[PDB]
RNA sequence: GGCCGGGAACUCAAAGGAGACUGCCAGUGAUAAACUGGAGGAAGGUGGGGAUGACGUCAAGUCAUCAUGGCCCUUACGACCAGGGCUACACACGUGCUACAAUGGCGCAUACAAAGAGAAGCGACCUCGCGAGAGCAAGCGGACCUCAUAAAGUGCGUCGUAGUCCGGAUUGGAGUCUGCAACUCGACUCCAUGAAGUCGGAAUCGCUAGUAAUCGUGGAUCAGAAUGCCACGGUGAAUACGU
């Protein structure tokens, strides 16, 4: 906007583990006002991952995280009629949403049995930094490794 | 409207009114479950032999100042236009602008 | 339509044709009643339907039997 | 034997005027009365159109409100029925005695 | 298995196998399933023969294949022969049934500029 | 002696009285398990029980009419929360931080004319 | 079993009232108007939503709702009646509903609403029918009776990536109801058939919060005929660095 101020909105942490950022996680996965799927969904798939890795759900969900966030990212400009590709920084809150939404694009294009599966086998993939997420950042960071002379 | 379609309505009515007791049941036992084999052959024949006007849904609702046959209220007998001109003049109780 | 309450038939063609087949004749019966249902004892006439313009002479035949009058006098007209 | 009054309007400060005076009148006899019990409220909404030919998302809105008051007299005399049944009451106000 | 002039699967339930013939649906299955005696959540495999031939004599009741085909066949000549309104239009190869034919009718139709 | 409480939320209303002693809770003539079964309304109902000490010092009985799950949930807290302020009188300042004590006042909008919602707007097209 | 005696506390009903004013504390500012924070409070800076449309512009729309100058016909461009058409079909466009599935389809069992309508009307309980319905027949001009079961959800099975236990056009055969009369041209019911479609080229639209997305409920017009119009609630998000 033009002369306004955005405020924060207060959010609910997740049922049993207190995390936030869980919830963040559940409201991005969730689809179509309907709650109680993307909860029962990421428990499930949170619970197989920590059988699978041994380690607790909160460690295994921030090492995927920890290989999927940004750092820097570009932004478009016109000048003499052309486009330029300028880069630009990027925000702790904005690396945090760019990750999760990537890691939920990639997911929901695999073909397993059940969301549950799918979710599991790409988190895993990610851990093992490999995967459509982590080549996605690799292309975001070659992208303005190219551009470093319009800064 | 027209005069002629206006004049029709009162025909209508008045015909309904007319063969209102004759229709009813003397006419009606088709629907009798025991009645008879077919007494009641007779009874759709000489039903089908009144005059077509005599059957209510031959009539159609027109407001009663103009004749206008669509955008009809019943509480009123009025159309839309007519409704609105009243009630900015005043002169239906109870009714005003509605906000909420 | 609903059975209990039978077949539907014009008194003034039921006339006709109960006239007719009793005594014996051959020429046209006229009708504008697309509506009345075709009875068995009507096989062997010809009956012209009037259809908007002029009227379409139909001859009837066994198979003809519990239609309506009206299928056999189309209104429209088309290339 | 116990009277009931139902008094109906379309305007509260004439229901409230009638519904005062049939009770201090009823008083004034001897018997006793409970309270004028307020029931809900009745709104009949209408939507037009407002121009003559074409426009379709021009319309007006208009609503009637019909108020509703309750009576009951318990043990009555011979005369509170007659005056009662004498009364007289304003030109928009509807009431219904029932026995 | 093979229970009328056909074949039919070996490897779902027999409700929904049985399906396969032209003839039979959702309720005639269950009634047949039912007059015979097996349970619906067996896979035609696990069979034997003497119910095969229970499901045979069963399904012998119904008009099912040839005979059905036949019926709607003499249907539709019947009323293009006596030349009707809707056997004219079985001819013109136009909707039946009333229908909007200045758009859509494209089942009747066909692609777009025949 | 009891403690009394009232809540609103959306369109439901709550009757909330508490006493002293054995925690455990009544809504309808029924436990929370078979009421509620859903763990972010249980979690809901018990958050002022548990930002204070009183878990297990405290019965309640309580009832409700109106709305869904959530709305419900909603309204037996605030309840809670006015009938632990009328008990105690020095937890304000905590419930009140905590953000409790306010009555959450957003309604459904209404729907207009010649809109298809209360703002979704049908399609255009600039020719 | 609020079912009984009872009670007038609470929820609720509709009548009179109180409350919000930059009124208080600090800083900036021209001794100014105002601006940025805090306390208390259900609510804070026009708290949320509605009605309310300035002088004027487009010879903008409506002689067919009504009224009205001028022109025109009056054994006819004015009445009355039966049958047809406005529902046609090589083709082009705008607004919608239902899909192309597993965040799902089918079976069994069970939580939680708001707002409306009823006299030539709304119609319970009981019996018959697989079903749409039929026969007897209470109550109700209504916070009392009827319409009238909310659905998504929750628990247990089954289907295992197939043009399928996905999708439901189209067609044959039997019926029901309203109506003098359902061929052209009505809505529903049962049995059988089982089409295109596997996320859509260049273009292009709506939305800043209880909003978008999703699921059900009612009303006017109406003998009978909504997926359209006007209303009601349940679950309930993402993002705003900046010009």
């Amino acid at each position: 906007p033009r002369r306004r101020v955005i405020g924060q909105r207060k959010i609910l942490p997740d049922p049993k583990f207190g995390s936030e950022l869980l919830a963040k996680f559940v409201n991005i996965l969730m689809v179509d006002g309907k709650k109680s799927t993307a909860e029962s969904i990421v428990y499930s798939a949170l619970e197989t991952l920590a059988q699978r890795s041994g380690k607790s759900e909160l460690e295994a969900f921030e090492v995927a995280l920890e290989n999927v966030r940004p750092t820097v990212e570009v932004k478009s400009r016109r000048v003499g009629g052309s486009t330029y590709q300028v880069p630009v920084e990027v925000r702790p809150v904005r690396r945090n949403a760019l990750a999760m939404r990537w890691i939920v694009e990639a997911a929901r294009k695999r073909g397993d049995k059940s969301m549950a599966l799918r979710l599991a086998n790409e988190l895993s993939d990610a851990a093992e930094n490999k995967g459509t997420a982590v080549k996605k950042r690799e292309d975001v960071h070659r992208m303005a490794e190219a551009n470093k002379a319009f800064a | 409207a027209k005069q002629s379609m206006k004049a029709r309505e009162v025909k209508r009515v008045a015909l309904a009114d007319k063969y209102f007791a004759k229709r009813a049941e003397l006419k009606a036992i088709i629907s009798d479950v025991n009645a008879s084999d077919e007494d009641r052959w007779n009874a759709v024949l000489k039903l089908q032999t009144l005059p077509r006007d005599s059957s209510p849904s031959r009539q159609r609702n027109r407001c009663r100042q103009t004749g206008r046959p669509h955008g009809f209220l019943r509480k009123f007998g009025l159309s839309r236009i007519k409704v609105r001109e009243a009630a900015m003049r005043g002169e239906i109780p109870g009714l005003k602008k509605a906000s909420w | 339509r609903s059975l209990k309450k039978g077949p539907f038939i014009d008194l003034h063609l039921l006339k006709k044709v109960e006239k007719a087949v009793e005594s014996g004749d051959k020429k046209p019966l006229r009708t504008w009643s697309r509506r009345s249902t075709i009875f068995p004892n009507m096989i062997g006439l010809t009956i012209a339907v009037h259809n908007g313009r002029q009227h379409v002479p139909v001859f009837v035949t066994d198979e003809m039997v519990g239609h309506k009058l009206g299928e056999f006098a189309p209104t429209r007209t088309y290339r | 034997q116990r009277i009931r009054i139902r008094l109906k309007a379309f305007d509260h400060r004439l229901i409230d005027q009638a519904t005062a005076e049939i009770v201090e009148t009823a008083k004034r006899t001897g018997a006793q009365v409970r309270g004028p019990i307020p029931l809900p409220t009745r709104k009949e909404r209408f939507t037009v159109l407002i121009s003559p030919h074409v426009n379709k998302d021009a319309r007006d809105q208009y609503e009637i409100r019909t108020h509703l008051r309750l009576v009951d007299i318990v043990e009555p005399t011979e005369k509170t029925v007659d005056a009662l049944m004498r009364l007289d009451l304003a030109a928009g106000v509807d009431v219904q005695i029932s026995l | 298995a093979r229970i009328a002039g056909i074949n039919i699967p070996d490897h779902k339930h027999a409700v929904i196998a049985l399906t396969s013939i032209y003839g039979v649906g959702k309720t005639r299955s269950k009634a047949i399933l039912a007059a015979a005696g097996i349970a619906e959540d067996v896979k035609i495999s696990e069979l034997s023969e003497g119910q095969i031939d229970t499901l045979r004599d069963e399904v012998a009741k119904f008009v099912v294949e040839g005979d059905l085909r036949r019926e709607i066949s003499m249907s539709i000549k019947r009323l293009m022969d006596l030349g009707c309104y809707r056997g004219l239009r079985h001819r013109r190869g136009l909707p039946v049934r009333g229908q909007r034919t200045k758009t859509n009718a494209r089942t009747r139709k066909g692609p777009r500029k025949p | 002696n009891q403690y009394y409480g009232t809540g609103r939320r959306k369109s439901s209303a709550a009757r909330v009285f508490i006493k002293p002693g054995n925690g455990k809770i009544v809504i309808n003539q029924r436990s929370l398990e078979q009421y509620f079964g859903r763990e972010t309304a249980r979690m809901v109902v018990r958050q002022p029980l548990e930002l204070v000490d009183m878990v297990e010092k405290l019965d309640l009985y309580i009832t409700v009419k109106g709305g869904g799950i959530s709305g419900q949930a909603g309204a037996i807290r605030h309840g809670i929360t006015r009938a632990l302020m009328e008990y105690d009188e020095s937890l304000r300042s905590e419930l009140r931080k905590a953000g409790f004590v306010t009555r959450d006042a957003r309604q459904v909008e209404r729907k207009k004319v010649g809109l298809r919602k209360a703002r979704r707007r049908p399609q255009f097209s600039k020719r």
